[PDB]
């Protein structure tokens, strides 16, 4: 028996045992998320301990077979995923210190309650209070107070922990035969062994930078329009030539500009599209919503869902008798069990997110034939891109008219298309510069080529030039403003939101080209297109077996991130912006001084 | 005389696929209509014999192999198939004049705690042959180093379990499969169909 045959046998035994234990762990987690008790917490703890203890032993018995003696590619990928040392390279004391640091950071971010104003009796929490007062606020002083109060009390707590967390993560990454933790993270968009379809962990940086350079003019036009619209509401608070203050971007950290729509809608007289009224008047429930979504998927060509999905998914909150978190998530519990957990209201947003999680489920069933370690997207943006394709398609007025929520009396015009494209750009384009900024900063920090005594200095100077958001007040080095973000504090990769944004529009362009759709791309409908369904399914069924380069080419025809689908998607909006903001300055000055 | 056609289909427990149960049926009236009592039959393939002309021929013996597999492994119970059931657990010949009957048993079998009593074999030195049974549980060494007993780094005990929870998908649910194989040896046939 050769080393590769030994690897095959080991990987098969693994796949089986891992599938069993993963089903047990996922079922325990689903029981908890549908029923928050103490017995359910204990069940998750036991199942997760068993799963992690199995994964450690299987990794330490996978280290035996070297990769250099393996000629197969699927076996190579499975053993590469299984042999990952992870945090085991660190000593016991260092590993426990890192775990304690991560837990303390997560608890500080989650339980953070700030109480500067008046007596500490009045304090707000993340979800209802701080988000409610940051999303919809017209008070510059109040917004500044909230932003600087959260950035001061919290960041000062994370920074002493964050520096040592960075040191420990960099040490672990170096011990893992990498260059830094940034390289460890970039090792996900890496292909080695395939000729013609290969990727490098620095090639990702080059590609991301080139794509952002391509996207930049559209972002500058959108930024100028946003500043011009914000000026009318906010007098004497934003300069005509300078950048945009960070605390007035709707979100807590300015990740999304979606909430900045009431102050930026061009055609206020023209009503926006919304089908909530007709949806609730036509006696529509969660069952009907999901039945319509599965009808759309069947019309596209994808297979229907199991009868167990309907009887096991919890689509509505079961009242206050039992408490259950209803964050919309699609569950792939393993052995043929697909469930969706969400609190479905009769709303356009809930309909769209039902389509999104249903696309996630379709992706999960597509690669159900792949081995356990290859049951994932080609990279970490493919799943969200696949879901967002169907979210984009199901929101079109043509599809709404076809299904029945939109009356035929309604007409489509350039004003409506501009409103829809502006909302889409605020949601989608406005997050790409921020994501690229954050991941560039984190990569530079982990690489260590920059010094440590100017973390916030470099963070702010990169905010000025990349995203165009300025510091409302000066910040010293005791702050840790990047750590205030959930992904930064909880040790999460953030380039996935950059990559998925390009991938989803590439997929939409390819599928609409294969659906013989004529006209603008934003008015497309993948529905009733078995050709588009088959083309998407070809990439869907691959999973992680084929390299993401080949998976992208199998459905699109390109080999990397392309900005052209995004640009020709937003071409009508871009042309309208160019026509409209010609009398106002475009861009941000570098000479601004508070 | 009516031999246990009902007892094979209506049995409290069904054997594992790796060690399946074979019953030799002889000296009978045919009474194939007892088989058709069960409505939810997931598969009624009838390779080599008409599914309506069974009650006209005579065979020396009839074998009713009964076992439990997954839903996506039912397709491997057919002449010429390949997988893990068709070459390590239960292979049936290329000719195979007979019928394959399978129906879902997610209620009788399966258990929320995990029904690990139903096992299958996933490792063998050589592929199985038509109608062969491998009950031995000797550990299948992966390569280049004898285990001299117990399992280890590249040892690997061969039998693998199903688990069969009731929340599994349709292709991962238990399926009681009863395979009828008619034997036509050049001997006085003992099983015949009724006729006036
Ligand atoms: C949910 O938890 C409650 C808490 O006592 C208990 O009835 C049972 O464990 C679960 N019930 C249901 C209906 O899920
Ligand atoms: C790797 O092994 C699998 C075994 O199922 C096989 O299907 C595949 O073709 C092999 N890869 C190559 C490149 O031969
Ligand atoms: C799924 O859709 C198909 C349409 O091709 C239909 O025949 C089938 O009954 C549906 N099944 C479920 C469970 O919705
Ligand atoms: C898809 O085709 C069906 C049948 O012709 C039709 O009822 C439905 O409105 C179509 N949907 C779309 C979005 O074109």
């Amino acid at each position: 028996s050769t080393i590769e045959e030994q690897a095959k046998t080991f990987l098969d035994k693994f796949n089986h045992e891992a599938e069993d234990l993963f089903y047990q762990s996922s079922l325990a987690s689903w029981n908890y998320n549908t029923n928050i008790t103490e017995e359910n917490v204990q069940n998750m703890n036991n199942a997760g301990d068993k799963w992690s203890a199995f994964l450690k032993e299987q990794s330490t018995l996978a280290q035996m077979y070297p990769l250099q003696e393996i000629q197969n590619l699927t076996v190579k990928l499975q053993l590469q995923a299984l042999q990952q040392n992870g945090s085991s390279v660190l000593s016991e004391d260092k590993s426990k210190r890192l775990n304690t640091i991560l837990n303390t950071m997560s608890t500080i971010y989650s339980t953070g309650k700030v109480c500067n104003p008046d007596n500490p009796q009045e304090c707000l929490l993340l979800e209802p209070g701080l988000n409610e007062i940051m999303a919809n606020s017209l008070d510059y002083n109040e917004r500044l107070w909230a932003w600087e109060s959260w950035r001061s009390e919290v960041g000062k707590q994370l920074r002493p922990l964050y520096e040592e967390y960075v040191v420990l993560k960099n040490e672990m990454a170096r011990a893992n035969h990498y260059e830094d933790y940034g390289d460890y993270w970039r090792g996900d968009y890496e292909v080695n062994g395939v000729d013609g379809y290969d990727y490098s962990r620095g090639q990702l940086i080059e590609d991301v930078e080139h794509t952002f350079e391509e996207i930049k003019p559209l972002y500058e036009h959108l930024h100028a329009y946003v500043r011009a619209k914000l000026m009318n509401a906010y007098p004497s608070y934003i300069s005509p030539i300078g950048c945009l203050p960070a605390h007035l971007l709707g979100d807590m950290w300015g990740r999304f500009w979606t909430n900045l729509y009431s102050l930026t809608v061009p055609f206020g007289q023209k009503p926006n599209i919304d089908v909530t009224d007709a949806m609730v008047d036509q006696a529509w429930d969660a069952q009907r919503i999901f039945k319509e979504a599965e009808k759309f998927f069947v019309s596209v060509g994808l297979p229907n869902m199991t009868q167990g999905f309907w009887e096991n998914s919890m689509l509505t909150d079961p009242g206050n008798v039992q408490k259950a978190v209803c964050h919309p998530t699609a569950w792939d519990l393993g052995k043929g069990d697909f469930r969706i957990l969400m609190c479905t209201k009769v709303t356009m947003d809930d309909f769209l997110t039902a389509h999104h999680e249903m696309g996630h489920i379709q992706y999960d069933m597509a690669y159900a034939a792949q081995p356990f370690l290859l049951r994932n997207g080609a990279n970490e943006g493919f799943h969200e891109a696949v879901g967002e394709i169907m979210s984009l398609s199901a929101a079109t007025p043509k599809h709404l008219k076809s299904i029945g929520l939109l009356s035929p009396d309604f007409q489509e015009d350039n004003e409506t298309e501009i409103n829809f494209l502006l909302k889409q750009a605020l949601t989608i384009v406005g997050t790409l510069p921020f994501t690229y900024m954050l991941e560039k900063w984190r990569w530079m920090v982990f690489k260590g080529e920059i010094p440590k005594d100017q973390w916030m200095k470099k963070w702010w100077e990169m905010k000025r030039e990349i995203v165009g958001v300025v510091e409302p007040v000066p910040h010293d080095e005791t702050y840790c403003d990047p750590a205030s973000l959930f992904h930064v504090s909880n040790d999460y990769s953030f380039i996935r939101y950059y990559t998925r944004t390009l991938y989803q529009f590439q997929f939409q362009e390819a599928l609409c080209q294969a659906a013989k759709h004529e006209g603008p791309l934003h008015k497309c409908d993948i529905s009733n297109s078995t050709e588009a369904g088959q083309k998407l399914f070809n990439m869907l069924r691959l999973g992680k077996s084929e390299p993401w380069t080949l998976a992208l080419e199998n459905v699109v025809g390109a080999k990397n991130m392309n900005v052209r689908p995004l640009l020709n998607y937003f071409e009508p909006l871009f042309t309208w912006l160019k026509d409209q903001n010609k009398n106002s300055f475009v861009g941000w000055s570098t000479d601004w001084s508070p | 005389n009516l031999c246990p056609f009902h007892e094979v289909f209506n049995a409290t427990t069904f054997a594992s696929v790796y060690a399946w149960n074979r019953k030799r049926i002889s000296n009978c009236v045919a009474d194939y209509s007892v088989i058709y009592n069960f409505a939810p039959f997931f598969a009624f393939k009838c390779y080599g014999v008409s599914p309506t002309k069974l009650n006209d021929l005579c065979f020396t013996n009839v074998y009713a192999d009964s076992f439990v597999i997954r839903g996506n492994e039912v397709s491997q119970i057919a002449p010429g198939q390949t997988g893990n059931i068709a070459d390590y657990n239960y292979k049936l010949p290329d000719d195979f004049t007979g019928c394959v009957i399978a129906w879902n048993s997610n209620k009788l079998d399966s258990k929320p705690s995990g029904n690990y009593n139903y096992l299958y074999r996933f490792l063998r030195k050589s592929k199985l042959k038509p109608f062969e049974r491998d009950i031995s549980t000797e550990i299948y060494q992966a390569g280049n180093k004898p285990c001299n007993g117990v399992a280890g780094p590249n040892c690997y005990s061969p039998l693998q379990s199903y688990g069969f929870r009731p929340t599994y998908g349709v292709g991962h649910q238990p399926y009681r499969v009863v395979v009828l194989s008619f034997e036509l040896l050049h001997a006085p046939a003992t099983v015949c169909g009724p006729k006036k």
